[PDB]
């Protein structure tokens, strides 16, 4: 994982051949839950663009747990937005992960899903409110 | 109080809670063409087809009256269509129903067999099954193509 994950994300003209590896990867069974942590520890680091959105749904998809520190990180990269992909993965976050998610992620979320050019705005508004 | 119930009832619809089947007054070839000459004499005449499917929509927030609005109905006067697909009918109405659906659609991505075993998701996309009529083809299918893109798996 820390190997491939980070060269072939961040090459240049990175594409669907390449994300399905990565999702495959995250995917796997013998993907031990620890392993899985560690694994989002490196995704962390990556410079965020739609690859990485896919990835990180992907992996965020196990309903791996997460020390409020490193949720609190994942928040934060996730509040700072035009994509679907965007979109699905702040839904994933604010539905299967809601017991940890403070008023001031909250706010995180609803600032950075606030234009309507994201697709399913009115399902995120509802996973706000019901955040609420 | 609501334009939507008011027009509903005047129509000849019975909306229930969402607990039991919404009755029904009327014929439904009857109800269609009464809501519609109904719109169709109301003034503000083109703007209350959007009043409608928002406050319908307001309604729909709620899942239980939902989940009685997509099932079919019961004739008390002996087993009919649904209130849905009838609206859907009506050619005004159509694209509007048909956004409205499809938006609040991916809420239900995660919560499958909740509490009767009704896969919700399963049955609103039964909602569109064999039209009569498309008054869209283009937004249903560009719509359509959106949705499948995206979804989890056993979903799409």
């Amino acid at each position: 994982c820390s190997a491939l994950l980070d060269p072939v994300l961040q090459a240049p003209g990175t594409g669907p051949a390449q994300t399905e590896l990565l999702c495959c990867l995250v995917k796997m069974e013998s993907l031990e839950p620890d392993a899985q942590v560690l694994m989002l520890g490196q995704i962390l680091e990556l410079p965020w663009k739609e690859e990485t959105f896919l990835v990180l749904q992907s992996l965020l998809e196990r309903q791996v747990e997460m020390t409020p520190e490193k949720f609190s990180v994942l928040m934060e990269k996730l509040c700072k937005t035009t994509s679907m992909a965007y979109a699905k993965l702040m839904l994933t976050v604010m539905t299967k992960y809601q017991a940890n998610i403070t008023e001031t992620q909250r706010l995180g979320l609803a600032m950075a899903l606030e234009p309507n050019t994201t697709f399913l705005r009115k399902s995120l508004k509802a996973a706000l409110k019901h955040l609420g | 109080d609501s334009i939507f119930v008011k027009l509903l009832k005047i129509s000849g619809i019975i909306l229930k809670t969402g607990e039991s089947q919404n009755q029904l007054a009327v014929d439904q070839i009857a109800f269609q063409k009464k809501l519609f000459q109904t719109l169709r004499r109301h003034p503000s005449y083109p703007k209350i087809i959007e009043e409608f499917v928002s406050g319908l929509e307001s309604y729909i927030e709620d899942e239980d009256s939902f989940r009685n609005c997509l099932l079919s109905c019961e004739r008390l006067q002996s087993y009919s269509k649904s209130l849905i697909k009838l609206l859907l009918g009506i050619d005004i109405l159509q694209p509007a129903i048909i956004k409205t659906l499809f938006e609040k659609l991916p809420e239900y991505f995660f919560e499958n067999k909740n509490s009767d075993e009704i896969n919700i998701p399963r049955l609103i996309v039964s909602q569109l099954k064999w039209l009569d009529r498309v008054v869209d083809g283009k937004d249903l299918t560009t719509k359509i193509m959106q949705l499948i893109s995206i979804a989890p798996e056993n979903l799409q």
